[PDB]
RNA sequence: GCCAGAACGCGACGAUACUACCCGCACGUUGUAGACGUAUAAGAAUAGGCUCCGGCCUCGUAUCCUAGCAGGCGAUUCCUCCGCCGGCCUCGAAGUGGCCGUCGGUAAUUCGCGUAUUGCAAUUUAGACACGCGCGGGAUCAAAUCCUUUGCAGACGACUUAG
RNA sequence: GCAUCGGUUCUGGCGGGGGGAUAAAGGCCCAGGGAAUGUGGCUCCUCCGGGAGUGUUAUAGCCCUGGGUGUAAUACCCUCG
């Protein structure tokens, strides 16, 4: 238990309700959050059910006027994620209000918040609470097939980013060997009683 | 015929196996009671390690890569106790990486106040000479 | 209880809001799908519609009732004098839509576009594109040729902003007319170029289209100021002794 | 519950047509001796013609195991009530005690049969002294010759106020 | 109940190769190679002998444990397709009107496309595009007869399919009217 | 020189005021610490004094800054929120505000 | 494909007088859902991985920074670390980083002077964002509405035009 | 604000006593009897990991009955500080 400035929340192999309730209790802590790859969360169960789930709330609307009033239906997977969060806050108060404007969320990793370090949430992992022989999808694929236009340009835009974060790797991995192999080197240069003085601190 | 399969390979759960529990202690297998649950016991001179003799569910302890060879299932508080001395289970696991690692970890919390300020100043004259040494590569290239 | 018997609906729903246009001058909501191994060419003109006339031809329909027989059609005839073209703008992807990143216009302009960005022209001063022009023959344009590569680098689309000759009509408008024109080119080094040439010099029509080939129109409907409801969507009237 | 094997005894009242007379014993599994009387009177009713008004208990005692770090086989002979008639069952359990075979008997009926705890009698307990005499399947492929299995993707503990991990978790632990 | 083990093996001639990596299988043989992608199925791997491969299942269920016999049908099919091919025949069954077939193949798209006229004298003409790997021929031995052969069995199989379900009858007595192309043996291309 | 900061409290926020689910008593306020799961850490902090700081608008004293003062009481649950009671009653506006946790009386 | 365009969704461009705009610090009314080390960039699999290929290693209980009147003045002693500027490359998803140079500061070792009195506790008033003001330097000299007119428009406003 | 008290109350640690089969188990020793998911030997198939059969402690061990140092320790319940 700590507390940042800002953290960054790596969507990636989550679960849509089994992570937006750990975010909604942060926000009206007093934390900010933000959630990058909304594209590609994650919901228990089999495609085809979500779709069923999906096209029973395109029916509700408003009767006599579908301008005003009427469930909007949003179709980007941040919107979708977002609903989420918004079922469980006050939203209709100004405390509600207030812990929103709290958070962010995007698709893809946006200019500002790539070269940072991205958390990861292990209460929600895929991995972690599904048992293994079930079936699962993604939010990704459902959003695309209810109507949502940009998939192939996040796609390679995404492709972009991971090109630039390869020669990014590679100075990492020079500097960390240039780092072990001068360790090696000065320890033995002067050091006559501090090795063993830190040594036995447990350092 | 060349076959080259990459797959996982874990510890089994047998006769001979050393768990780790939580508090520091050991224990060998002695029969599988279920798939959830074993029976086991450690003799041991050390009282860190030792353990009494009871039931233990697998979804509380480690596998360790130590196994005594040939432990007869079901054996008895003496007769586990002379394969322990023989084979010099608490000696082997001295080295393991994991003993290591453990040690140091109670070593830090027991830093004084006073020892913190002694390890902060001694840390900075080690790094100074490294801090020499990456230059003198670095430029050199 | 049930309505007793079925009929259609009056009027159809997709053409919803039937409020007054927000612009007079109509526009073109898509161009025609990309393709990189034609030509470089143009996409769309505009013009002025005169009238209406009619002719007289022979029909070439195999199977049909009147083939090879004279029939008598209607047609309409558009007045189309020449255009110019000033600029061009490029547009990039992005994961909220498209947009646009520059523009560049050209070193001179005349008088009909200059008095579209304004609205009382006789009592201004006319210093629309002034200063401008400045960047041209100042360190030899090297303000202007360093957005032309940055189209070349990052768009993926390029527009053409063109202008009529308002002049060469018999019209009492002074004020000519500005829209973009898409260009399917082949590759954006090509489509950026052939831009670049056609600055300030006219392009006629016949370069545009061709005889006998299928077209669409955009337009802004003939207006009726304020109707009933028997005339707007076509509904019977009542009754003769019907009151109030 | 949290159970115990007691062995009660008792006893009609004497009477001057009838002074000394039998004692009837019963082994019964509950959580306390008060408990353990009820069981006793209510098995009793049914077998003979005794009230506890009419009838008085002679001793109470509690059974404990004999050899609690030993693991034995164990069969049971039961009978209980479903929604629609009675029934007779045998199950079979494999632990070191007698009185987890009955706090593991009363979870699985419960789970498998939706059976109470109000209608269940146990008529016989008995640990199964040879090998070959075990009859079900998911106990027989638990005492095969040289056991020994692999634990495979086994989530590691990690503390449930400790939010925001830094890297990925592993499950080849 | 859920078993504790269950295991399988799978033999291998000493004349091809195979490799298995995060459950992407390969092998190559003196006819090609294959792959397939079993990520949706939790086995384990290994190599028990120096010419054997065995795959396991722990502590699995009614429902999963019956997926090993699958899997290795499905390797074993592999194996056994790169060292000896696969082969359909195909037959002709037509009463009055007769059934004219073409074969052409397709130049920089490599895979073949069968064409179908006069099919119980229907005026249409119904064209099929078969999946790469596979080969039709037209018989000389016997009349009337198509040969599609390839290399992967699910391929071979699906591509027969397709020529038998276009050509169907409507609106008419099928116990009657007989006509369509039809699967007449099914077998491997060497011995 | 001597470029190291100077703290010498523990940070905590102010969650909510005592409640069921549809009464609140604000008389006491519940509070989490920085760095105690269980309950018994919980335990080291009761009878510490917070402050609670804020800014205003004028200025009575030659400051611009006020403060409200409280103890810790008992804890609360098993996650390591604790009560406190303060002179008066928190704004109720400050839900999600950082306070100061001192360390004043020891051992 | 087609229709409307959030009147509190967004972008590119043209001309901008009047202190409305640009640059430097100088204070200080006045504002904030709430600084006090606000320090940490690979991607991918979880019935498999990482690597300085030794073959080593797999639970951030980690790594970096952390002393001096809220941090003074001098000395022995070392070329480490930090910052404003300036020049070249580079960066378009809502444009960012790198290299070089001058200058300013600087316990890795060891010392010499000063701290008191805030009196036995009382926020440690001190961080970054906007906004209003004062100087002293540079650039610049616009439009809109009413009014008259047209009828591609019209209940009146509004709209397409001309002066 | 601190120290010494009175009333109410929440929450930690330590020293004893009693009971049951005077706990049951358990370590060491003595006496007797059994088997198998059969240790070491012996025989048989394979050099390819090993597998099959005989047979009651040997180069491993286990189960059942009685006794000893034992007024043993500990778990559970109750109780004095």
């Amino acid at each position: 238990s700590s507390f940042e400035s800002v953290v960054v929340i790596d969507g990636k192999g989550h679960l849509l309700g089994r992570l937006a309730s750990i975010v909604a209790k942060q926000l009206l802590s007093g934390q900010k959050i933000v959630v990058v790859r909304c594209e590609a969360l994650n919901i228990s169960g089999e495609f085809f059910r979500a779709k069923l789930k999906y096209h029973a709330y395109l029916r509700k609307m408003t009767r006599y006027n579908p301008t005003r009033g009427g469930p909007f239906h949003f179709r980007a997977p941040s919107r979708i994620f977002y609903k989420a969060v918004r079922g469980m806050i006050p939203h209709k108060t100004a405390r509600g209000a207030a812990a929103l404007e709290r958070l962010k969320v995007f698709e893809g990793v946006p200019p500002p918040y790539d070269k940072k370090k991205k958390m990861v949430v292990p209460q929600a992992l895929r991995v972690l609470r599904l048992q293994p022989g079930r079936k699962y999808c993604t939010v990704g694929r459902l959003s695309h097939e209810v109507g949502w236009k940009y998939q192939d340009v996040v796609a390679r835009l995404e492709e972009r980013r991971k090109a630039k974060g390869a020669a990014y790797y590679e100075r990492k991995k020079l500097a960390a060997r240039q780092l072990s192999e001068a360790k090696k080197a000065a320890a033995a240069k002067v050091d006559p009683k501090v090795s063993e003085a830190l040594a036995a601190y447990g350092y | 015929a060349e076959i080259n399969v990459e797959a996982t390979s874990w510890r089994r759960v047998e006769v001979g196996r050393v768990l780790k529990l939580e508090n520091g202690s050991l224990a060998a297998i002695v029969e599988i009671i279920d798939h959830k649950r074993v029976l086991a016991d450690g003799p041991s001179s050390d009282p860190k390690l030792a353990t009494p003799r009871g039931i233990v569910p697998l979804s509380r302890a480690l596998l360790t890569p130590i196994v005594i060879p040939k432990l007869p299932r079901g054996a008895r508080t003496g007769a586990v106790k002379k394969a322990w001395e023989a084979y010099g289970v608490d000696a082997k696991w001295k080295e393991t990486n994991w003993a290591k690692k453990q040690l140091q970890q109670e070593r830090r919390q027991s830093l004084t106040d006073f020892d913190r300020f002694k390890v902060m100043r001694l840390k900075k004259q080690r790094r100074f000479e490294e801090r020499k040494a990456l230059a003198k590569i670095k430029a050199a290239a | 209880s049930h309505r007793k018997y079925e009929a259609p609906r009056h009027g159809s729903l997709a053409f919803l809001p039937r409020k007054r246009a927000a612009r007079h001058r109509g526009r073109v909501k898509s161009f025609p799908k990309d393709d990189p191994k034609k030509p470089v060419h143009l996409t769309a003109a505009m013009g002025y519609k005169a009238g209406m006339t009619t002719i007289v031809r022979d029909l070439d329909r195999p199977g049909a009732k009147a083939h090879k027989k004279e029939v008598v059609e209607a047609v309409t005839i558009i007045d189309c004098p020449p255009m110019v073209v000033v600029g061009l703008v490029g547009y990039i992807e992005t994961p909220r839509g498209l947009r646009s990143l520059t523009t560049v216009w050209a070193e001179h302009l005349s008088d009909e576009v200059k008095r579209r960005f304004y609205k009382n022209w006789y009592k201004s001063k006319k210093k629309a594109f002034t200063k401008y022009a400045k960047k041209y023959a100042e360190n030899n344009g090297a303000s202007i040729t360093r957005e032309l590569e940055r189209i070349k680098k990052y768009c993926t689309v390029v527009r053409v902003l063109a202008h009529t000759q308002i002049r060469k009509t018999p019209l009492k408008q002074k004020k000519a007319h500005l829209m973009e024109i898409q260009i399917n080119g082949g590759s954006v080094a090509d489509k950026v170029e052939f831009g670049r040439s056609l600055f300030e010099k006219p392009v006629t029509i016949d370069t545009i289209f061709e005889k006998d080939e299928m077209i669409d129109v955009i337009a802004v409907t003939k207006g009726h100021g304020f109707v009933g409801v028997t005339a707007r969507w076509g509904t019977k009237k009542l009754p003769r002794k019907t009151h109030k | 519950g949290r159970l115990q094997e007691y062995q009660v005894i008792g006893r009609h009242l004497p009477t001057e047509a009838n002074p000394n007379p039998a004692l009837y014993r019963m082994r019964i599994f509950a959580p306390n001796e008060v408990v353990a009387k009820s069981r006793f009177w209510y098995f009793l009713r049914g077998l003979k013609k005794v009230k506890k008004a009419t009838g008085e208990i002679v001793s109470v005692n509690v059974i404990s195991e004999k050899h609690p770090l030993k693991v034995k086989n164990f069969g049971i002979w039961l009978r209980y009530d479903s929604r629609s008639g009675t029934h007779n069952m045998y199950k079979e359990y494999r632990e070191t005690s007698r009185v987890a075979a009955v706090e593991a008997m009363y979870a699985d009926m419960a789970a498998r049969h939706r059976a109470r705890f109000r209608s269940i009698h146990i008529l016989k307990v008995v640990e199964l002294e040879k090998t070959e005499d075990v009859k079900r399947p998911y106990i027989k492929q638990l005492v095969a010759k040289n056991l020994s299995f692999p634990l495979p993707h086994r989530v590691p503990k990690i503390s449930t106020k400790k939010i925001f991990s830094a890297k990925r978790p592993s499950t080849f632990s | 109940m859920r078993y504790i083990h269950s295991e399988e093996t799978i033999p291998v001639p000493e004349n091809l190769k195979v490799s298995i990596k995060s459950r992407l299988v390969t092998v190559e043989g003196p006819r090609g190679k294959l792959q397939k992608d079993l990520s949706h199925i939790a086995v384990n791997f290994s190599v028990v002998k120096k010419g054997v491969i065995g795959l396991e299942i722990h502590h699995g269920s009614r429902k999963d444990v019956a997926a090993l016999r699958t899997v290795r049908t499905i390797i074993n099919n592999m194996i056994i397709g790169v060292t000896k091919g696969f082969k359909y025949k195909m037959r002709y069954v037509y009463a009055h009107f007769p059934i004219n077939v073409n074969v052409e193949k397709n130049a920089e798209t490599g895979c073949y496309e069968v064409e179908i006229r006069n099919f119980i004298g229907e005026k249409i003409v119904r064209k099929v595009v078969m999946a790469p790997g596979v080969e039709v021929e037209i018989s000389k031995a016997q009349k009337d007869e198509l040969i599609l052969s390839g290399n992967s069995l699910e391929a071979v199989s699906q591509s027969a399919a397709d020529i038998q379900q276009i050509c169907k009858v409507r609106n008419k007595d099928i116990r009657k009217f007989l006509d369509g192309i039809y699967v007449s043996e099914k077998g491997n291309i060497v011995e | 020189p001597s470029e190291a900061g100077h703290r010498l409290y523990v940070k905590g926020r102010h969650l909510s005021y005592q409640r069921g689910r549809r009464n609140t008593h604000p008389k006491t306020s519940l509070i989490k610490i920085e760095g105690v799961d269980d309950t018994a850490a919980a335990n080291f902090y009761l009878g510490k004094r917070v402050a609670y700081v804020y800014r205003a608008q004028k200025e009575v004293r030659g400051t611009k800054i006020r403060v409200i003062w409280g103890k810790i009481t008992r804890p609360h649950g098993n996650s390591g929120v604790v009560r406190a009671k303060f002179t008066h009653p928190l704004p109720a506006r400050s839900f999600g505000a950082s306070v100061r946790i001192m360390l004043y009386p020891s051992s």
